């Protein structure tokens, strides 16, 4: 029993019922979202959440989003029980690319890897495979779809150097960087005037936080989404 | 979701001092559409400063290009103020001349 | 040579009216624009290849946006965005054309590579992709990529030959920067030219080196031209870079 | 153009 908004109304998923065990479940887990279409429902945990189709067919994965630092090898997952082929796609920055295909395997990005299971594995990860990935899967008589959004990490380079203090955070990504200034008691400095936006070929980011040096210890403290705790530089 | 402006602050030509030239802020890739830009002249905001109007990218971020006629001084900075909304503290982005 | 147009509709509380903006871009350039914040409600020229067009031209543009305006997000701060438009190569022929949309500018049903099938990359969208696809919104969209939207664009691009084409080489300069006294910066630069496709490449005795390469994106200037540079970290050290312009007859090196 | 149709 699934609490669920069909499309407008409000109704519930066991009222509309039709047996699972018939169609095998790759895991059950029973706060929580569903919607209902005209039938297929989708459930969505904060953690897994599968797609189902009545049932007759359903799409399963453990993680919607996953935060991997580049380089790193995703086993991006994804798995379906009930089939005419598998692909996987990427879209990101209103750019839609194919990442792998299979039918009766065709990686387009050249080392991409495939109670069924469609558990894609992307070795080498780049800036380019951020976005979010479709694992669609095809059938004689469904089409049902299953979203991943790989949420790709690089952990900035922190270099404080230089009367204008300089800390190059380099290779960082995504964008959102926060850079507090901490001046020694470690008190906060304001006034520190980002520079112009840089980037490598690789796509990760580079940007230079510049405040003026006056008599005295200073640190460049950066935090940022793939650190457990905020690194830093200090001169 | 939202993604933070990726703002540049630079000159259409390379500077030359007192010669006439026009400060651009190219901020672009910022998400949603509502965003106050300023160009700042030694820390205070440029009066007559024009604007094209609101760009839109492919990357579904949107772009604009605030220019205003200046001649770089030697003893005087330029600068770009801006306080988009993911932007917690307004970012002020140096002018460089590189 | 790509023509481009954006329609957005960002919403108010409590103003009621949702702000529709639509623009028209050509190679980048706009050309079109429509405000519902604007004084007048009618779309306007933004460029001076477009004015001499008829005044049956305007009015039958104008109610076109009119319409799109009502059914912006009829299948769908929140901010909803549309795009669509082609893309041609020198030949004046069909490359790639696109029909896509954004909720609060993540990808929320795109169309594929092929002009045949939408790309769901939100999970609220796959209602709207079941229901394009059984109204087969994909082939009366072809016919407009395919057939109507180059059409224009080639007599845009005859009407703005002396803009569209002008095909400006860059205006390129070396600049070396020392960041300390054991290494230092080679930055080059490519200014005032068009379009804004360019290829700055760094190589070190004559092999690549993007490892340690950083640049920055293409910036649009207020001449209307473009931008740009890539920099490279050397320990000092003689290394090339690779300017690749359609306005040069061949790729540049240069060096400081 | 505007695309036209609806």
């Amino acid at each position: 029993v699934l609490d669920c908004f069909l499309v407008r109304a409000r109704a519930s998923l066991v009222l509309a019922q039709d047996d699972p065990p018939i169609i095998f479940e790759a895991s059950v887990d029973l706060e929580v979202t569903c919607e209902i279409f005209r039938f297929m429902a989708n459930v969505q945990v904060s953690g897994g959440g599968p797609s189902i189709s009545l049932v007759e067919f359903q799409v399963m994965t453990q993680t919607q989003s996953l935060s991997f630092l580049l380089g790193s090898s995703a086993s991006l997952d994804c798995g379906f029980s009930m089939l005419i082929s598998v692909e996987w796609r990427l879209q990101h920055l209103g750019r839609g690319q194919l990442v792998y295909s299979w039918t009766a395997g065709q990686a387009v990005r050249k080392g991409a890897t495939l109670a069924r299971d469609a558990s894609l594995t992307l070795p080498g990860l780049t800036i380019q495979d951020e976005g979010t990935y479709i694992c669609q899967i095809t059938t004689s008589l469904y089409q049902a779809q299953q979203i991943i959004q790989l949420n790709i990490q690089a952990s900035p380079k922190v270099r404080l150097s230089l009367p204008t203090l300089i800390c190059d955070i380099a290779g960082y990504y995504p964008l959102d960087v926060v850079v507090t200034w901490t001046r020694e008691s470690p008190a906060q400095v304001s006034g520190a005037s980002f520079s112009s936006l840089r980037q490598s070929v690789a796509g990760t980011y580079s940007i230079s936080s510049s405040l003026t040096a006056e008599p005295a210890t200073y640190t460049c403290q950066v935090t940022h989404i793939s650190l457990e705790e905020p690194l830093g530089a200090s001169t | 979701i939202q993604r933070t402006p990726k703002i540049q602050v630079y000159s259409r030509h390379p500077a030359e001092n007192g010669k006439s030239n026009f400060l651009n802020c190219y901020v672009s890739g910022f998400c949603p559409s509502d965003i106050e830009v300023d160009l700042l002249k030694n820390g205070e905001r440029i009066e007559k400063v024009e604007h094209s109007d609101l760009s839109f990218s492919k990357d579904w971020s949107f772009y604009l290009l605030y220019y205003t006629e200046f001649t770089p001084t030697e003893k005087d900075e330029y600068a770009c103020r801006v306080n988009h909304v993911t932007l917690s503290q307004p970012k002020i982005v140096k002018w460089d001349r590189d | 040579h790509s023509m481009r147009y954006f329609f957005t509709s960002v919403s108010r509380p409590g103003r009621g009216e949702p702000r529709f903006i639509a623009v028209g871009y050509v190679d980048d350039t706009q050309f079109v624009r429509f405000d519902s914040d604007a004084a007048s409600q009618r779309m306007e020229p933004r460029a001076p290849w477009i004015e001499q067009e008829g005044p049956e031209y305007w009015d039958g543009e104008t109610r076109k946006v009119k319409a799109h305006s009502q059914t912006h997000r009829v299948d769908l701060s929140h901010t909803v965005q549309r795009m669509y438009g082609c893309d041609v190569g020198s030949d004046w022929r069909f490359l790639r054309g696109y029909h896509q949309y954004a909720y609060d500018c993540k990808d929320y049903i795109a169309l594929k590579e092929d002009l045949r099938s939408w790309t769901a990359a939100d999970m609220a969208a796959q209602t709207t992709k079941h229901k394009w696809e059984a109204a087969h919104v994909a082939e009366q969209l072809r016919a407009y990529l395919e057939g109507t939207c180059v059409e224009w664009l080639r007599r845009y691009l005859e009407n703005g030959k002396e803009t569209l084409q002008r095909t400006d080489a860059p205006k390129t300069h070396m600049t070396h920067h020392a960041v300390s006294d054991h290494e230092a910066t080679l930055r080059c630069w490519a200014l005032s030219f068009y379009p804004a496709e360019i290829t700055l490449t760094w190589q070190r005795d004559g092999e690549d080196q993007t490892q340690d390469t950083e640049l920055v994106e293409t910036r649009p200037a207020g001449d209307g031209t473009f931008q740009k540079w890539a920099a490279v970290v050397v320990p000092s050290q003689r290394y090339t870079c690779h300017v690749q312009h359609e306005g040069l007859p061949k790729p540049l090196t240069l060096r400081w | 153009k505007i695309l036209g149709f609806v």
